[PDB]
């Protein structure tokens, strides 16, 4: 009712509406960036996958390691929720899994549903394009403190950017150094039986399309935030011309209630 | 590197030296995002368990 | 309620409510031609209330050692605590009790808003 909080409620809304509209933009200046990283993604991709299509690699039958991907910062439409989804959908035909989170976002999405299961957490995360450096460490850290090795299976969750415009939650198997000997065409290589190229090409894969899907994830969460950021920024306008004419009235209905105030004042 | 790390690590660990002694007149934006991180971890059991360390 | 007060005793009034009372005045003078102030109220409907709200006292022993309290209410339109006669009244009492419709219809009764709401008086009016 009061011009003072008509004068904040239009200032907290425009205020909203510079941020969000600089986020639409701080996107796009990032969104030549993302599909740098997201082709040269889905380029090796084509490149390092080929071996494993060509050796007929599967699952070997003989407990699971879920890896879900998406970041720490909100504020980009449903990229999080979608995938928990997805995860979820998946957890049902296979409710035993261990979950390690890359991302805070997915980790409370997860940790809301089945806290039982995380047992690892990355952190730190949206903030950049991601690097075989960080993939490399966290991968490190899955050998090392989650034993990846020993899983029958590894699955990999990240939402592959299909356009600029939507995204879709995926997934994809890291299959280890067991799983690499006994596929049917392994054979069809002369790979030197002398090093264990299985035990290291697992380790090198591991890292290596973690980072694809790091490298894909994030892409497509600078278009839901751009999108997101694009919705927002034009409510935040509509509230703001709306407002512009309530705070007009008060602003109006302020300066005449005064001076009928006045002029009453010397009615005598 | 056995009783200790790995392929991918002893990879990046030969592949920081590639980045930072590449000439800083063409050192780049881009180039010094992929030889740091801001990455942390922290082990679960049942809510949380053990220490946040920095990776 | 001076009565007890006055006579070793202890008197607690209720003013339920000054808005009410403030209107009534601000009728009085307008009507007895007195020139209005801000809001067309009379030119002292502070003196009204700060008279009144400076009879609540604590005797000495050498008086009898008696209390008047008072709980005076004032009822604000859309919570404007910035409004004529509720901050008139605020500037008078030791403290306020702020109620609050959106802490009520959340389930918080009574509905006081912790942070705006004081006792000046405190921890020296409240058993150890």
């Amino acid at each position: 009712a009061t011009l003072k909080e008509v004068e904040m409620r239009l200032k907290s809304i425009k205020n909203i509406e510079k941020i969000t509209k600089t986020m639409k933009i701080v996107a796009s200046t990032r969104l030549s960036k993302a599909e740098k990283a997201k082709i040269s993604a889905k380029k090796m991709d084509e490149a390092e996958q080929l071996f494993y299509k060509n050796a007929e690699t599967k699952n070997l039958d003989v407990k699971e390691l879920i890896v879900a991907i998406t970041s720490d910062k909100g504020l980009c439409g449903s990229i999080h929720s979608q995938l928990a989804k997805a995860v979820r959908r998946h957890l049902n035909d296979q409710p035993n899994a261990d979950i390690v989170t890359i991302g805070d976002k997915i980790k409370m999405q997860l940790l809301r549903t089945h806290p039982n299961n995380i047992k690892l957490s990355i952190n730190g995360i949206g903030k950049d394009a991601p690097t075989f450096q960080e993939s490399a460490l966290i991968a490190d850290k899955l050998l090392s403190v989650m034993k990846a090795g020993t899983y029958p299976k590894i699955s990999i969750f990240y939402n592959d950017p299909v356009s600029s415009l939507s995204f879709e939650p995926s997934e994809k198997p890291i299959f280890n150094a067991k799983t690499i000997e006994q596929s049917p065409s392994f054979g069809k290589f002369e790979i030197d039986t002398d090093a264990n190229v299985p035990r290291d090409l697992f380790e090198y894969t591991l890292a290596n399309q973690m980072l694809t899907a790091m490298a894909q994830g994030y892409a497509a969460e600078i278009s839901a935030r751009r999108n997101a950021m694009d919705n927002a920024s034009k409510n935040a306008g509509d509230m703001i011309n709306r407002y512009s004419i309530l705070y007009n009235r008060t602003r109006q209905a302020v300066i005449t209630n005064e001076l009928v105030d006045i002029i009453t004042g010397a009615s005598s | 590197r056995k009783a200790g790390i790995s392929y991918a690590a002893y990879l990046n660990v030969a592949a920081q030296a590639i980045r930072s002694s590449l000439k800083t007149e063409l050192q780049t934006a881009s180039v010094l995002n992929r030889s740091q991180t801001d990455a942390f971890y922290t082990q679960y059991k049942n809510a949380s368990e053990p220490t946040p360390i920095t990776k | 309620g001076e009565w007890f007060r006055d006579n070793g005793k202890h008197a607690l009034i209720v003013y339920d409510d000054l808005s009410k009372q403030a209107v009534a005045y601000r009728q009085l003078s307008l009507l007895l031609r007195r020139p209005p102030g801000r809001e067309a109220y009379p030119g002292d409907v502070f003196y009204l209330h700060s008279r009144l709200l400076e009879r609540a006292a604590k005797l000495s022993e050498k008086e009898g050692s008696g209390s008047l309290t008072a709980l005076p209410v004032i009822e604000t339109q859309g919570g404007d605590v910035s409004a004529y006669i509720p901050t008139n009244v605020i500037s008078i009492t030791d403290g306020q009790i702020f109620l609050e419709a959106e802490l009520f219809y959340k389930g918080i009764r009574p509905a006081i808003n912790v942070g705006l709401s004081v006792s000046r008086v405190g921890s020296a009016a409240q058993v150890k």
